């Protein structure tokens, strides 16, 4: 799996979160969340 | 790897597990997934439709 | 796809993108009709969903 | 191990302990438990109808 | 007993807590959860 948002909103949600928020996932009425079951985009972009 | 799009969810066992974060503005455009916002090799969002 | 198809399951766990997850290492080794019936049959259900 | 599945919670004495980390339609299948959920020795949702 | 939920609702929120995510058994009206009384979910799964 890799994260999906059906909107902005879930995404900005995760964007805050300072660390893990993108190993989680979410369902917000019909629009989801798919969780990121490895967090490679947390770290090896952020890693730098 | 994959990502789903265009996924429905029943309304008889729909929810909101995030009442307390986003409170969407209502549209009939919201509740249907018509698009997944996602990403780049660069940090950033990448939609498609 | 079914747009009725399953996310919290079908999607947030790997599997293959198939719609029915299947391996030779759960297969038994050296067969063809009761390994095809593991895939392509659906009266016998697959492991995972 | 062992799991209930469909039992009646009281009405008069029916509460709500956490309401801000949750929200429902109020679609009949929300009130009246139908359908447990599970997992499997990995982690995944396992609902039993 | 193990762990017991009736919405994916309930599900979402005991699997998004960190430590601790089944230490507890939150009911909402008809709906209840039942958190396990030994962490082998939490834990050793995940540990090995």
């Amino acid at each position: 799996p890799i994260l999906s948002t059906t909107t902005l909103a879930l995404m900005e949600t995760k964007l805050k979160g300072g660390a893990g928020a993108f190993a989680t996932s979410e369902t917000h009425f019909g629009n989801y969340v798919v969780g990121e079951i490895i967090p490679l985009q947390q770290s090896m972009l952020f890693n730098s | 790897f994959f990502f789903p799009v265009g996924l429905y969810l029943p309304e008889d066992r729909g929810y909101t597990t995030v009442e307390s974060k986003v409170k969407l503005n209502d549209t009939v455009r919201n509740a249907l997934p018509t698009t997944a916002y996602l990403l780049n090799r660069d940090r950033a969002v990448q939609k498609i439709d | 796809l079914t747009p009725v198809t399953m996310d919290v399951n079908y999607f947030k766990i790997p599997n293959n993108p198939r719609g029915r997850a299947s391996c030779m290492l759960a297969v038994d080794p050296y067969d063809t009709e009761a390994a095809t019936k593991a895939i392509y049959d659906h009266r016998e259900a697959d492991a995972q969903t």
